[PDB]
RNA sequence: ACCCUCAGAAGGGAGGCGAAAUAGAGCAUGAAAUCAGUUGGCGAUCGAGCGACAGGGCAUACAAGGUCCCUUGACGAAUGACCGAGACGCGAGUCUCCAGUAAGACUCACGGGAAGCCGAUGUUCUGUCGUACGUUUUGAAAAACGAGCCAGGGAGUGUGUC
RNA sequence: CGCUCUAAUUGGAUGGAAGCAGGGGCGAGAGCUCCUGUGGACCGAUUAGUGACGAAAAUCCUGGCCAUAGUAGCAGCGAUA
């Protein structure tokens, strides 16, 4: 697995991690990118609105074939990755939790750092025609989060 | 308070008018990189020099812009070849007994990396006392 | 709109290519040139063949495009571009600092460059750029 | 271990052990391809063997390199004048003298200056040259053949006789 | 020039070896060497030997990895649930 790629002062910070999560890595990059800079509470309200389908996540790198969404500002293609968003909500539940236990105002804290890393693949195999089989793998993702005091 | 180097760091050698001219020439003329043809085009092809062997090779054929091929005409002057940019001839030292016979007016010393801090301390003081500069000195807190 | 020209050239009764060659040389030397009265600029030869060449340039083209100007405004501007390396940085700066005009938008009368004037009393076989444009199908607005 | 979180023997956070947990379980070291985040340089008007050599911009903790710029002055190869005086030419221009003079690369000396400053490194811009590599072939950028990328592996050896 | 192991002669290392990463210096060059970080136990030099000794290529071998792509498929069958 990963370790925190950025330094964090324990006195003014809260940490959180997700390990070997079987969800789309491509969706995770997009979510991380969008929630960075936002307040922990803003991020929760945002991701819940994505799950509901009222807010699209901008797909800037992994956008091939993706249809344009009007609510996406400054860009064109976006989607509503609910599985990966639900996993990010668990990351923000853990962070705000760890934050409150330390005496901080968890919800009001800024997302200083959030990044997803492809930690591996859970391998699978799918039988194809002509007596041959090809890969049918699941991405295993890790994601780090550093909540900072405003 | 601050960091300072052990030994005679500022020491310069006494070179003849000719050896000083040739050193300044080597420094001015320089030489090309002499890296392998198309090393930059493929990650598996290292920078290390190999003679372009291909019958059609643009570098082998001497096509302008494809890089200089290694020839003897690129050699540095005999009188100065191998000298440190300071002008000193290097002597690789491993212990205190290796500092013997060294002329600190013309030769400087370079302690092997493998040598530990304890033995380095003894070499560095015995080098300063013998009037020899150490090219890789220890930086102590003064 | 205002264009701070260093040199204002009068194209009236002057051989287009000769003016263009000099206006190019000056633009690369850092001058801000402005060609004036290009409707009255001249190009020597048999009218019937001159028009054929220019009409062919208008008929040439495909999906990629071959935009050829019909107005004397643009024809002179394209002639100047052919004497400049407009694709390079230095050449584009030179071209963009040159502007051709219909008539004279300034107060100052332009200067007639050396070797560019054509003596109408000695020549019968020539055409005016405006005459070329009228034949090409351009709207006479001069 | 304990505590907090969680649907939770999960995972996470805090904490404990140890010289070391970036020694925490396929757990010594931990390269390249390559991925996430981020820094520097370039960037939505512009052209493609991706560079070599020159020269500019911007960028740089130390260490392992310490040079570099400008006035002036000395030296000064090949080359080599302007102006002027006289003399030719229809003319563009030329000859003689001034003069192998002034100049002339490098190097050095005095005085003054720079320490992101000189080198060097990253990137980018300009100039010049430039259609990979290896093989096949008279002729390969080739619309001839081979390779997605990287790492490691991968081809004159033994005996006998001459 | 470089690689392995042998031998003689002679050195270095827990006051930090090899390796690796980034960086400095030398050599026309094969390559040598130093600094910083990492690592945490081995490593050289000279001389004479030894050879399962040097790769960009062989539709080369094995492993790993990227783009392809969040794309094709998860509809088609007289059993449309
Ligand atoms: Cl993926
Ligand atoms: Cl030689
Ligand atoms: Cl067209
Ligand atoms: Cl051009
Ligand atoms: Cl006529
Ligand atoms: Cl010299
Ligand atoms: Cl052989
Ligand atoms: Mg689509
Ligand atoms: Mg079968
Ligand atoms: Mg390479
Ligand atoms: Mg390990
Ligand atoms: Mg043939
Ligand atoms: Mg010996
Ligand atoms: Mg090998
Ligand atoms: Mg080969
Ligand atoms: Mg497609
Ligand atoms: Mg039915
Ligand atoms: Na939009
Ligand atoms: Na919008
Ligand atoms: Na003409
Ligand atoms: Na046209
Ligand atoms: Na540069
Ligand atoms: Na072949
Ligand atoms: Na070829
Ligand atoms: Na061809
Ligand atoms: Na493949
Ligand atoms: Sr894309
Ligand atoms: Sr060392
Ligand atoms: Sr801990
Ligand atoms: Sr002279
Ligand atoms: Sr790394
Ligand atoms: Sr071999
Ligand atoms: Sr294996
Ligand atoms: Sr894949
Ligand atoms: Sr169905």
């Amino acid at each position: 697995g990963i370790s925190y790629s950025v330094e964090a002062d324990p006195d003014t910070t809260a940490k959180a991690m997700l390990r070997e999560r079987q969800m789309s890595f491509k969706h995770s990059k997009a979510i991380a990118r969008e929630i960075k800079g936002k307040t922990a509470g803003e991020a929760v309200d945002y991701l819940e609105a994505v799950i509901e389908g009222d807010q699209p996540v901008p797909f800037k790198q992994h956008n091939s074939g993706v249809g344009h969404k009007s609510k996406v500002d400054g860009w064109d293609a976006g989607r509503y990755p609910e599985k990966a968003s639900k996993a990010f909500l668990d990351l923000l539940e853990n962070a705000v939790g760890n934050a409150d236990h330390q005496g901080f105002d968890g919800e009001a804290m800024t997302i200083k750092h959030v990044a997803a890393h492809k930690v591996g693949e859970q391998q699978g195999r799918k039988p194809r025609a002509m007596g041959r089989a090809s890969a049918w793998n699941s991405p295993q993702v890790d994601v780090e989060l550093i909540l900072e005091e405003p | 308070t601050e960091l300072q180097a052990r030994g005679l760091t500022e020491k310069t050698p006494d070179l003849s008018d000719e050896d000083a001219r040739l050193l300044t020439q080597r420094h001015r003329v320089g030489k090309p990189q002499f890296n392998r043809q198309d090393h930059h085009k493929k990650k598996r092809v290292s920078t290390s020099w190999r003679k372009p062997r291909g019958q059609l090779s643009k570098q082998r054929r001497g096509i302008k812009g494809k890089g200089d091929t290694v020839e003897a005409g690129f050699r540095s002057p005999t009188a100065v070849r191998g000298k440190h940019p300071s002008g000193f001839e290097e002597v690789r030292v491993h212990n205190v007994d290796d500092l013997e016979g060294v002329d600190g007016d013309t030769e400087a010393v370079r302690i092997a990396s493998k040598v530990g801090a304890r033995k380095r301390e003894r070499i560095e003081e015995e080098a300063e006392d013998a009037g020899i500069r150490v090219l890789n000195p220890t930086y102590v807190e003064v | 709109a205002e264009f701070d020209a260093d040199v204002i050239v009068d194209a009236r009764d002057c051989i287009m290519g000769r003016v263009a060659s000099q206006v190019a040389e000056q633009a690369l030397d850092g001058e801000t040139v402005a060609v004036v009265n290009a409707e009255r600029a001249v190009i020597t030869g048999r009218e019937e063949q001159i028009v054929e060449k220019y009409e062919k340039r208008v008929d040439i083209g495909n999906d990629n495009g071959y935009f050829y100007p019909k107005r004397p405004d643009g024809i002179f501007k394209r002639t100047i571009r052919g004497m400049l390396p407009h694709k390079k940085q230095r050449g584009r700066e030179a071209f963009e600092s040159v502007r051709v005009y219909l008539g004279n938008p300034y107060d100052e009368d332009g200067e007639v460059l050396d070797g560019t004037s054509l003596d109408r009393l000695s020549n019968i076989k020539f055409v005016t750029l405006g005459e070329i444009s009228e034949t090409l199908g351009a709207n006479k607005t001069w």
